[PDB]
């Protein structure tokens, strides 16, 4: 009914605020920004999800954007808090409206060591192994005959 | 509460009618996990169904030679074959012919209208033919089996022995062509994640993606039958025999939870069980010397929180001591 | 305590006066959480106002990082104990050895 | 030392013991390797950063 | 829930009026409590806008248009 | 034959000692092994009906962050402990146990005052060590039957029940079963091959039977898949 009334509801932390928070959280992205910014990519935009915990989970790849290590780095995360500036961040800061750096036209979004050592591997073949020199039909078979 | 949840199935995608993706909402923190894994190997493996097992050719015994009249090598008629989507009566096993020329390319529609089987897929290009003079058939020989079979084990029945009909081609059982199942968090209007299953899947047309995933449930529900509880809920029936009194009675008089002192002059009374309290009044109690208000005061307490009363008349005493 | 030791960690354990050591060695006469009473051996013991030793455990207190530090007692009834062994463990510590 | 050590026990001389998933439940090919090692928790908490 | 918005910079000339077309829109739309033109999906109006202009059914020119026909019509309606 | 294949059963329920047991289960026709192998080693660690301690109360302790003298461990060593142990309840799914002892000596679980339907399935895990002479500890131990695991703090629903000071919360990680392995071999049969024979072997707290609980995750699968058995376009 009024703003008493919501602000005792919001403490109370009932389970009718959560379908809310998600609702207002649907398309509302936010800002996130790493504590040292060489360039224009240590501000981002990104639509955020509900985690459980204390800390923010963030893309495995975008952090090579940031050069932001994962030993305790703090980041900073901020809100629109306007049409206009939650259009512009739709627009124009989103991660994937950046994906060539300022500097060089290659692309920041250049694969990590995981994914590539799991690639690597998936690609790397040996002389014999099982299933060798038979014949597949497509790739679905394989994937079949692989698991 | 020794209760778990059940899903609620929100997104049934039947885009192209043999590619379907399916959601499960929600599980338990685990249970997604689980019941992807046990559905993708189950059909993956433990499916049975019906595919190409036998091909026959005029006089074409090596696959390492090339027949005229064809674009391809027999490679590319074998591929072909193992992508042929043909259903089967209760029948365990039979033969199909093709003894068919011409010029046009040959697909699946030209097999003979055996009205025990039918092709999912008659226009399916068997292999593009070449336009003069094409003078070559062949047959097929279709079974049904569990899984997918390749061509290790057929090497055995070639060793066994070598009629004309000894050839080799791989058999995929499994009418499902691809299985993925993925997990996401689910939000429950207090629990924040549990697993959301979205499983996608692609058969050969023989049977609904639909009709498989129930399939699979119905061989997964009669694996598991030997041990369901032996019943819905193993004890549809109640019943209820205890004694006239509580076996409190027979526990000695420590385990009141009383002063040492008050214990020690209780048991100097010969009063070593509970039951040999109950039955009797204080006004013996306060004759027996260094009985005073502590101790009184204790064990009535006791009896009061016990629910007892001190002094009762009971003949069935002391059973069975 | 840490499996792959270096050997240095009793010292870094027994320097540190952040464990109960035994000033004068003798045998354990009352263990408690709290406190432990130690008996003096009568030859280490003091020619006059003979008597024991007693240690007050640190209990649960702030330490200078809003740290909880606390000594547990790791000795029995009776115990022989010689002049500098410990007597209680306090944070981060193991039967006498440092286990951060 | 650190095989002979091993070889006391019935661990693996190679130190390195097969692993099996626990959601799809397979093996894991190249046998990894698992020991136990001394690990700390700094005084860097999520609690008093956010 | 857009994730690429490459469409539209190729439609409209860059972003910086697009944007300003998008948030004119959403203004018209979200406080101003008109009724769009395209199906929605339980979603805000910042995407029902942005696919609005990833169409083609509305622009700078056309709200130019719009408002201009809609003072007409208001005018009207005035006398 | 190829189709409508035959079912499993139980055949061994052999316990190697009180807590470790093996079962086995035969026959299984080919994949399924490693299937129900995985599926009931994730059913059995993921929850089971757990019979631990949720909260205690003593009367000479106030906070579990103190001393009471007269015991030699800490109080959250005693949680810990009483933590560690497991009883099994039959009639009733929450009850009240007392712990009352006195006198110098390893103060033990087989000191309690046990009643009819609770039963300790092991006496010998020590609680306390009692080093002080006129030291009598009593105290209450609340248990209460779940599934799976609560901590301590998230189990709060008001603020009037912690209240009394005494109410010493614990987190109840009720867990009959420790750790479930499981493999898979030939099984016997009169004239077939690739027939496989599944063994579980079960390092548990002994309150919970193996049977029971192989019977238990079974009926939490079967629940769980005819959930989707006849799964359709449904709301
Ligand atoms: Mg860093």
């Amino acid at each position: 009914t009024t703003i008493k009334a919501a602000k005792k509801m919001v403490e109370r932390e009932e389970a009718v605020v959560w379908d809310i928070l998600d609702e207002v959280i649907r398309e509302h992205p936010v800002l996130l920004n790493r504590a040292p910014t060489l360039h224009r990519l240590g501000i981002q935009a990104f639509e955020p999800v509900l985690i459980e915990g204390k800390a923010i989970q963030l893309h495995p790849l975008v952090c090579a954007a940031y050069n932001a290590d994962f030993d305790g780095d703090q980041m900073a995360v901020h809100v629109p808090l306007t049409l206009e500036a939650q259009l512009e961040a739709r627009a124009l800061m989103m991660s994937t409206n950046n994906i060539l750096s300022p500097a060089n036209g290659e692309p920041i979004i250049v694969p990590s060591q995981d994914v590539v050592l799991g690639l690597y591997y998936m690609t790397r073949d040996c002389v014999n192994a099982k299933g060798e020199g038979m014949v597949l039909t497509g790739p679905k078979e394989a994937e079949r005959l692989y698991r | 509460v020794t209760e778990f949840l059940k899903p609620r199935l929100v997104d049934i995608e039947q885009v192209s009618s043999t590619h379907a993706k399916v959601t499960l909402e929600p599980l338990e923190r685990g249970f997604g996990h689980t019941l992807g894994n046990a559905l993708r190997r189950i059909l993956l493996s433990s499916m049975p169904g019906c595919a190409v097992t036998e091909v026959e050719i005029d006089g074409v015994l090596h696959e390492y030679s090339t027949k005229e009249g064809v674009q391809e090598d027999i490679l590319e008629i074998l591929l072909n074959l193992k992508g042929l989507a043909v259903r089967v009566q209760g029948k365990d096993e039979v033969i199909l012919t093709l003894n068919k020329s011409g010029i046009g390319p040959v697909t699946a529609a030209d097999i003979t209208h055996d009205g025990d089987v039918e092709i999912v897929k008659p226009q399916h290009v068997i292999c593009h033919l070449t336009d003069e003079n094409a003078s070559i058939s062949m047959r097929i020989k279709v079974q049904r089996g569990r899984g997918y079979v390749p061509a290790s084990t057929r090497i055995h029945s070639e060793e066994d022995e070598r009629p004309i009909g000894r050839l080799l081609v791989d058999a995929c059982y499994s009418p499902v062509e691809r299985i993925a199942y993925n997990v996401e968090a689910a939000r429950v209007e207090q629990r924040t994640d549990l697993d959301k299953l979205v499983i996608e899947m692609e058969t050969n047309g023989t049977i609904d993606p639909e009709e498989a995933i129930r399939r699979a449930a119905t061989i997964l529900a009669e694996q598991l039958e030997a041990f369901v509880d032996l019943r819905d809920v193993r004890q549809p029936e109640v019943k209820e025999e205890k004694p006239e009194f509580d076996p409190i009675l027979l526990r000695p008089v420590d385990d009141l939870e009383l002063t040492v002192r008050s214990a020690n002059c209780l048991k100097a009374e010969a009063i070593h069980y509970i039951g040999d309290l109950v039955q009797r009044t204080e006004v013996e109690l306060l004759k027996t010397p260094n009985l005073g208000k502590k101790s009184l005061t204790e064990i009535k307490d006791v009896l009061a929180s016990r629910g007892l009363s001190l002094g009762m008349r009971l003949e069935n005493w002391p059973p069975a001591s | 305590k840490p499996l792959v030791g270096t050997g240095m960690e009793r010292a870094v354990a027994v320097d540190s006066g952040v464990t109960a050591v035994a000033k004068r060695g003798g045998v354990v006469q009352y263990v408690d959480a709290s406190r432990i009473v130690i008996k003096v051996n009568e030859d280490e013991m003091y020619p006059g106002e003979a008597g024991i030793d007693i240690y007050n455990l640190t209990k649960y207190t702030r330490s200078n990082q809003n740290t909880c530090i606390n000594q547990m007692p790791c000795v029995s009834l009776g115990e022989p104990v010689e002049r500098g062994d410990v007597l209680a463990d306090g944070p981060s510590t193991d039967l006498g050895e440092l286990a951060l | 030392e650190i095989k002979e050590l091993l070889k006391l026990g019935d661990l693996p001389t190679s130190g390195q013991i097969r692993l099996y998933d626990g959601r799809t439940g397979e093996q894991f090919e190249r046998p990894v390797t698992v020991g136990y090692m001394y690990m700390l928790k700094l005084n860097h908490l999520v609690d008093d950063k956010m | 829930a857009r994730v690429t918005v490459q469409d539209a910079v190729e439609k409209i000339g860059n972003r910086f009026d697009l944007v300003l077309v998008a948030a004119r829109r959403a203004r018209q739309m979200q406080v101003g409590g008109k009724d769009p033109l395209v199906p929605e999906e339980n979603d805000k109006t910042t995407v029902i806008a942005l696919r609005e202009i990833e169409e083609g059914l509305i622009n700078n020119q056309i709200l130019d248009v719009r408002e201009r026909q809609e003072q007409q019509e208001q005018e009207a309606a005035e006398l």
